[PDB]
């Protein structure tokens, strides 16, 4: 039970050392029902043009790397047919098969946090101001330090939002431990307080990628180690045609 | 009520309830009777008051501000929120969705700072896009279709109920979204925050001397619903239109890690 | 019940409800306590 | 009309009452209740969650990531000493107070039933180890050797493939509730851990690694007088 | 007596209360029913009526009858420009604020529902013509040709002898309800009017016409949170 | 129903009736929908 | 609503009611009830249980144990004397206030029933006699002489094996209740003690032995009329 | 019984138990009283 496949609209995923996927909160994501719906119009539904693996930028795992997030839907813009119909739709759903994926050797070692947090409102460096939408949206990096101006608080142990870093377990989340599994797959399905929400302007999760135990190795392993994110919507559809947004 | 503890014996067996892997998302189900020998005990523990409707069923305080009898500083407006004061945000800001509806309890009292005849005190609530007074003979005072609680002092304090008034299907303490299309304007769960201000004076006309009220509202959430638990908040709260803060340490310190008193 | 509006009603405490599955393990192949975990 | 007769409690406010009031707003239409994924019912359900647990929160790491990690090595020297110990209330310890479990117990004055520290194993895949974690009921003082620590409810764990192991406190107490503060009636053990043989690690590989703890609930564990967190600590008008 | 406890809420005034009350006139003989025709038992009746919109109400137009109807002509220029464009939603925008539908909208707080615009071409009956009348709900800026426009929920309206066409606004809204009230969060899109060919005039009829509008709600359309209207704004004793 | 009177009771909120078509359409003629108005 | 109406009384604290009063922590769980051994359900239960009555409580004699012991000796003079004489009244008299039959009558202010009085002598075994204990109700004075109290309902007491003997004071009095505090209209008789033959004691064994009192209720007893004990008398802040 | 909590009650002041058999003869072996105690 280890080897698993994950096929979405003409592109599969392979892994062989890998935890079971979670499904975020017990639900499996699905189409919005007549009787949950708010707007009168057929919705559309692309299902495997936009309903399949996308491949973010990879990124580099060091020793003193603090940490990563990014900002889904929005992080999905401008890839794909998925991003086409953000531009051309008002509103949007989706259910998110994330398979973040980190391979090693059995002389590495280090631990991941792969968690998904809906509705990560950020902190600002100066407590008093307002950051800009750039701040938020190659993925953002935390910092082992306190910085300071017009960003997002992006220190570690207050992991942006002003929690316990430690205490994100709480969020549907895996953990990959290179000694065990060399990827964690996430299901999310589509959590929000409104059945329909503009995919632009509203960050319906965040997913935050934070090595508790640094990565280690000696000599001669290979130093760089990349953190691929594969995230692909499900159950995606569409509501309220017009206008292509210039964004 | 809780799960009672089942006896279990020396075992010796190729199964392993203590063996688990974190690391599949999954916390284990194992229970004391599957690591030691235990015995039978009958837990009558119920778990009656940690449920939501138990926890977030006290009401708490929300708004204080002053308002004087005989300009601006004659009455006092709130415009609603949770964030004004921490102990009743922190439990609020716990779950991402949660969807209530709240009784309000205002606690009015006055002070001087020559005799004060009787107080009668109005709390008129506009809903969002009503008309605001400016002054205390308004004329926004009469309330045709705005809700309103006239109460006099020495009687038992203004309990009314509210309903759940929010557009969505629930209430969001948390928003990670912009105001505008553009991702530009108000960041936060303030866009969200549309309820509407809250108006409270003396009927009174004026009086010999000052007069200082002071106002307490004490929100009680109840028919509580709530989604998407987040961890509680560690760090303080400096604003109250964002969720902004300075880094804080994660836990009190030791001085080893086998250092304990 | 002496109001006919839902909202101004007296507090539901006495139900207690839970479903800790959810939070505890959300994950979709079932994993046994018994079993080893893969 | 009917003759009543007004009883003491009359015309006052008790925060934690269940009374009906009038409603502000009649025949309101609510917005129409849909289905939002993952919601909790108690409290409870959420104190039964991992949390990772700052056991190494010595003077100068708490603001940092090596709060949570715990040095665990490969030598000759001070393998007949602890590699952790800590206080077992959740409440008032300063290494598990800020966790879930911690967190959700604040809000409360007493408590009941089993917690469990779970250990993830950080390591490489090639370094192998046992350690003994040990829970040993108050009454002495801490074991301070590995013999000592050995008489309590103790896990010896082999690192291998499942690289986790569970602790299962098993609620030892003389009463039915625990007090979260720290009071001597109802104090908890203490939770040590020693290195059953040690980490042995090949030529290659990295000698240095760190366990990963964790602490939640049982199905057991319950809450039961609510009162206000002391963490918040309001200054003054935000 | 019976034993009474006076719980929070006792002697206030709360304006919004169903309580009943001692009759000042007791045994009073009310005047026989009779029927009167046109009786309302809701105000979504008289808010689905139609109401003339002041389109064209443009500095120097509104205090007079050119508010309400909206310049079409016959020409070689500026056939690449909208006709009108206007808010969508009917609390706070400047055209149909006043009408029917908004006028029973102000006293509310959120609204749900579809409305709907009605175009009565007030031409001759020799004067032809097409036209596309879109809406495109927000997250884009206001369509600045035609191309932009007909990429929303529009309708091409030939002109002959029915001489009036609906453009159902069709509640395509993230939530259940919208703010009456201008805010970013639930705003409505924009109703933009476009040349589809042109208006076409024989040699002697007149060649300057215009369109009259019309909005009213669906069937489908409700109202949710009392409030008072912005618009009397009494200054003092009458 | 605690008084004798009638004009001192509770106001009749519960109750929701409606006839719009004494209003949008109290044309002599039935007009269909489908069919063209004239 | 329902038309009401505010009896005397009202709005009044009497400290002994029986309302019911709101919750000050909902839906509390309490801890399970554990049997625990002696559950006393009545304080009459209590009271009638023996304890030593301090009958020799003259001045000198009361902070110390001689106050328990009643001296009985062997000899020609003072055979025709009491041995002891106190009220029978256990609220006011200076001997049996302060027995457990005492304490618990004076948080009271009437009393009915039976009392019995447990004479246990401490001698040796060798040492024998015969004791005339008499109780004459009130009306007359204080026997003076064993004539004079075999009239009243006396005992006889052999002293042997047994070496323990009752007298029940046989409860007559005019009225259903006697008054705790010392009034004529309600005093009980009094209780005194002769020598029937004398103490015998062979040569070795010592000459002087002492008989031990008790007093405790009968099945029939009751007090009737709460109010505070007169004992504590607080002088101030503690 | 007007709430749900049952410490917000009136107090059962109307029963009337009692077991004097555990204070007064506690002994193991009954003593009759008729018979002599040893
Ligand atoms: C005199 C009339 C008083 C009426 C007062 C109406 C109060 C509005 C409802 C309270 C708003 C609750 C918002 C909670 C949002 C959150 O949980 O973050
Ligand atoms: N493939 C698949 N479909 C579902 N539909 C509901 N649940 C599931 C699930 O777990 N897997």
């Amino acid at each position: 039970d280890r080897v698993r496949s994950m096929t979405l609209g003409n592109s599969t995923i392979t892994t062989q050392e890998s935890a079971n996927v979670v499904v975020g909160y017990g639900e499996w994501p699905s189409y919005l029902s007549d009787r949950e719906a708010t707007a009168e119009d057929q919705p559309t539904q692309p299902d495997v043009a936009t309903c399949r693996f996308y491949t973010l930028e990879s990124v580099q795992w060091e020793k003193t790397s603090p940490g990563w997030w990014w900002k889904f839907p929005e992080a999905l813009k401008n890839m794909g047919l998925f991003g086409q119909n953000m531009h051309y739709h008002y509103l949007g759903r989706a259910g998110y098969t994330i398979h973040v994926q980190c391979n090693a050797s059995k002389f590495h070692q280090g631990c991941l946090l792969v968690v998904c947090v809906p509705e990560a409102e950020m902190g600002c460096a100066d407590t008093d101001t307002t950051f800009p939408a750039t701040e938020l949206t190659t993925p953002h990096v935390f910092t082992s330090d306190s910085i300071t101006g017009k960003k997002v608080q992006a220190a570690v142990c207050n992991a942006g939002m002003g929690v316990g870093v430690g205490n994100l377990t709480i969020f549907p989340h895996q953990w990959i431990n290179l000694r065990t599994n060399n990827s964690a797959t996430i299901v999310i399905p589509y959590i929000n307080s409104v059945p329909m929400d503009n995919m632009f302007r509203h960050y319906n999760f965040t997913l935050m990628i934070i090595p508790f135990a640094p990565l280690n190795f000696t000599d001669g392993a290979t130093a760089y180690v990349p953190i691929t994110v594969t995230i692909a919507p499900m159950y995606a559809e569409y509501n309220g045609l017009r206008l292509a947004s210039t964004q | 009520t809780v799960a009672n503890t089942q006896p279990s014996g020396p075992s010796n067996s190729t199964e392993i309830p203590a063996l688990t892997a974190v690391e599949t998302g999954h916390t284990s189900q194992v229970d004391p009777s599957d690591t030691i020998q235990t015995r039978h005990v009958v837990n009558f523990h119920s778990r009656s008051e940690s449920t939501i409707e138990n926890f977030m069923g006290r009401a708490a305080c929300v708004f204080m501000d002053q308002y004087k009898i005989n300009s601006t500083d004659r009455f006092a407006v709130w415009t609603i929120n949770i964030r004004e004061m921490a102990q009743l945000r922190r439990k609020c800001e716990m779950f991402t969705y949660m969807r209530f509806d709240i009784e309000m309890t205002m606690v009015i009292t006055s002070c001087q700072d020559q005799d004060m005849p009787v107080l009668t005190h109005q709390i008129m609530y506009v809903p969002p896009g009503g008309p605001i007074p400016a002054k205390v003979d308004g004329y926004e005072w009469q309330t045709s279709t705005n809700p309103s609680v006239f109460w006099t002092e020495g009687n038992a304090p203004p309990r009314i109920s509210i309903p759940f008034i929010s557009v969505g299907n629930a209430y969001s303490s948390f928003y990670d979204g912009w105001s505008h299309f553009t991702q530009d304007g108000t960041y936060g769960y303030t866009t969200l925050n549309a309820m509407g201000k809250l108006y409270i004076r003396h009927v009174n006309r004026s009086s010999p001397h000052q007069i200082t009220s002071t106002i307490r509202v004490y929100f009680k959430p109840k028919h509580i619903k709530a989604w998407v638990p987040r961890p509680p908040r560690l760090c303080p709260y400096i604003n109250k239109r964002d969720v902004n803060f300075v880094v804080t340490e994660i836990t009190d310190s030791r001085t080893s890690i086998t250092d304990t008193p | 019940n002496f109001y006919k509006d839902a909202a101004s009603s007296a507090s539901n405490r006495q139900d207690i409800q839970q479903d800790p599955g959810k939070f505890t393990d959300p994950v979709k192949d079932l994993m046994i306590k018994t079993l080893p975990a893969l | 009309g009917v003759p009543v007769l007004n009883t003491p409690g009359s015309n006052q406010f008790l925060t934690s009452d269940d009374y009906q009031s009038p409603s502000a707003m009649p025949q309101f239409d609510e917005t129409p209740e849909m289905h939002i994924p993952g919601e909790v019912r108690n409290l409870m359900e959420i104190a039964e969650v991992d949390s990772v647990v700052p056991v190494n929160n010595v003077t100068g790491k708490t603001k940092s990531m090596d709060a949570y990690q715990i040095p665990v090595g490969t030598g000759n020297t001070d393998k007949t000493k602890p590699i952790f110990s800590f206080q077992m209330d959740p409440g008032y310890s300063s290494v598990l107070k800020r966790t879930l479990l911690g967190e959700m117990l604040n809000y409360y004055a007493h408590w009941s039933g089993s917690v469990k520290l779970t250990f993830l194993f950080c390591g490489s895949a090639m370094a192998t180890g046992k350690l003994l974690i040990s829970y040993s009921p108050p009454g002495a003082s801490v074991p301070t050797s590995r013999k000592d620590a050995m008489l309590g409810t103790h896990i010896v764990w082999d690192i291998g493939l499942q690289s986790s192991c569970v602790l299962c406190v098993p609620w030892i107490s003389q009463s039915h509730y625990r007090m979260v503060q720290q009071d001597p009636y109802t104090s908890a053990g203490y939770i040590t851990c020693w290195y059953q043989t040690n980490i042995v690690v090949p030529p290659g590989a990295p000698t240095s690694c760190d366990v990963l703890c964790f602490a939640s609930a049982c199905n057991d564990f319950s809450v039961r007088l609510l009162r206000d967190t002391p963490f918040m600590a309001q200054p003054g008008k935000l």
